[PDB]
RNA sequence: GCUUGAGUCUCGUAGAGGGGGGUAGAAUUCCAGGUGUAGCGGUGAAAUGCGUAGAGAUCUGGAGGAAUACCGGUGGCGAAGGCGGCCCCCUGGACGAAGACUGACGCUCAGGUGCGAAAGCGUGGGGAGCAAACAGGAUUAGAUACCCUGGUAGUCCACGCCGUAAACGAUGUCGACUUGGAGGUUGUGCCCUUGAGGCGUGGCUUCCGGAGCUAACGCGUUAAGUCGACCGCCUGGGGAGUACGGCCGCAAGGUUAAAACUCAAAUGAAUUGACGGGGGCCCGCACAAGCGGUGGAGCAUGUGGUUUAAUUCGAUGCAACGCG
């Protein structure tokens, strides 16, 4: 805000295998404070994924997540009153949360028989680089490439 | 101005010495004055206004800014 | 496909556009590249990044000629010159020496009137 | 008569003081040529414009016109307007040193004469750049404006006219006297130049302040202090520096200069607020970062309108509208 820089919230880790990343993912994916429904969707999306790939659950989610990874962002600032968009190098902790947000935004569309089946389609479609979250990442990268004249 | 970068001299050294040459000569100020015609009124008023600002902060430097605040 | 070892780079930087022209030392050019020649239109034409990209395109404009080293002349004010000569050796060159050749009148001709906005 | 005011001469000095004539260098434009090629220019963004008939860039050369970077200065000179490369010719003034010489020759000045920025006018040249008018592109509700691309008179020269400016330190000229400090510029004397010094004395100038003055702001030895001499000018605001007449001018117009009528104020300086598309420093779910809504659908409820015999009354920008 205007003054503070206060310390971060510390959540409890992922129960099935201890990770902060999957606890952040179940917190992002949830709706109206329904933690149990969200973690059921996440688990039935990740155990049903590791047999599509072949590796185990966590690092398959990690290279489904790192393919959608924004290196840079755009921002809007002011120097002449002109107010253009200038690219910025993102911190990785907000890069990772923006990646999870884009994956969930992908999964809310492309409708089929489940939310977990939609996720297990989405993360594999991102992990072989043909999804729509990879389209969001390459559109962010394109909008920063076009605006590289300001740095 | 004229810079000749001789034997045993790196790149950014030479580039900074060229920038030092440009800031010694003041070529960009003398181009920036010659883009638009400032009237002789504006020239004399700029001269007098900058001079009264100059010495009117200078005598404040000399005796007004020498006494303590806290 | 005529060869010559050393030449002169002229980086004419205005406030709207930078033109890099690589000549020989007798003034005869070999090819040029501007800050508007590839993309980079309008407000993005005046930036130093456009001048860096212009130097990078004039670097490949003399791939046939095989230039070993060149002296770099700089004209005009604006966000041209330093980023241009810094990208000039980054695209691979030995800049021999640098001149600032911008025109200064001895009060020769009357400039246009000052803008109101 | 006298030398104290005013002047003359001898010696130097500093100076964009003035008039006439040359000449140099940088740059802009144009023309001719060489290399080379798809953009240039412009803007907040654009477009008009220029460009494949070869531009912009770049080099060699030519031709013109105008102004003189640096020095450059709260520096200098001039009565003011004003005056800025360098050299020469003609020429005005101011200042300093020590003397001499005339001996009140002085100060101010209505009418009069002269000079007097820029714009303008006449005649004859010249014309690079800039540029009223003008055109086109934008911006905009509109934009006969600001911004852009062009562009004519004009700006330049010679000779005449005009005779006005916020021609302003908004401060007439001359003389006398009255605490200080920091500087600048230009002479000059003395002491050991004993060392880039010191102690003096003259002219001009810049700032800050004391008494005093002033409505205050401020001015303050260069007075707006204390006085004297002469001149010009003012008498509420508007009408009005206007009309009519006169004089001047080629004209534009200048100068001189009312009245009827109308208002009870117009003004100056400062003060406390408020305001600013003024400045600086901050704060708030104010914005940003996010999550979820409302506006669309159906119903609930309140209001406005309309209706009605009555649709009781009140709240009705935030701060009324699931409110009393």
């Amino acid at each position: 805000p205007r003054r503070r820089v206060i310390g971060q919230r510390k959540i409890l880790p992922d129960p099935k295998f201890g990770s902060e990343l999957l606890a952040k993912f179940v917190n992002i994916l949830m709706v109206d404070g329904k933690k149990s429904t969200a973690e059921s969707i996440v688990y039935s999306a990740l155990e049903t994924l590791a047999q599509r790939s072949g590796k185990s659950e966590l690092e398959a989610f990690e290279v489904a997540l790192e393919n959608v990874r924004p290196t840079v962002e755009v921002k809007s600032r002011r120097v002449g009153g002109s107010t253009y968009q200038v690219p910025v190098e993102v911190r990785p902790v907000r890069r990772n949360a923006l990646a999870m947000r884009w994956i969930v935004e992908a999964a809310r569309k492309r409708g089929d028989k489940s939310m977990a089946l939609r996720l297990a389609n989405e993360l594999s479609d991102a992990a072989e680089n043909k999804g729509t979250a990879v389209k969001k990442r390459e559109d962010v990268h394109r909008m920063a490439e076009a605006n590289k004249a300001f740095a | 101005p004229v810079i000749k970068v001789r034997e045993n001299e790196p790149f950014d050294v030479a580039l900074r010495r060229f920038k030092r040459s440009c800031e010694k000569a003041g070529v960009l100020a003398e181009v920036r004055r010659r883009e638009f015609y400032e009237k002789p009124t504006t020239e004399r008023k700029r001269a007098k206004a900058s001079a009264v600002k100059r010495h009117a902060k200078k005598l404040a430097r000399e005796n007004a800014r020498r006494t303590r605040l806290y | 496909r005529k060869q010559v070892s050393d030449g002169v780079a002229h980086i004419h930087a205005s406030f709207n556009n930078t033109i890099v022209t690589i000549t020989d030392r007798q003034g005869n050019a070999l090819g040029w590249a501007t800050a508007g020649g590839s993309g980079f239109r309008g407000s993005r034409k005046s930036t130093p990044f456009a001048a860096q990209v212009a130097a990078e395109r004039c670097a490949d404009a003399v791939k046939e000629y095989g230039i070993k080293n060149l002296e770099v002349m700089v004209k005009g004010p604006g966000p041209g010159r330093e980023s241009t000569i810094r990208a000039l050796n980054a695209a691979g060159f030995r800049i021999t020496n640098i001149t600032d050749v911008t025109p200064i009148p001895h009060n020769g001709c009357r400039p246009p009137k000052k803008r109101r906005v």
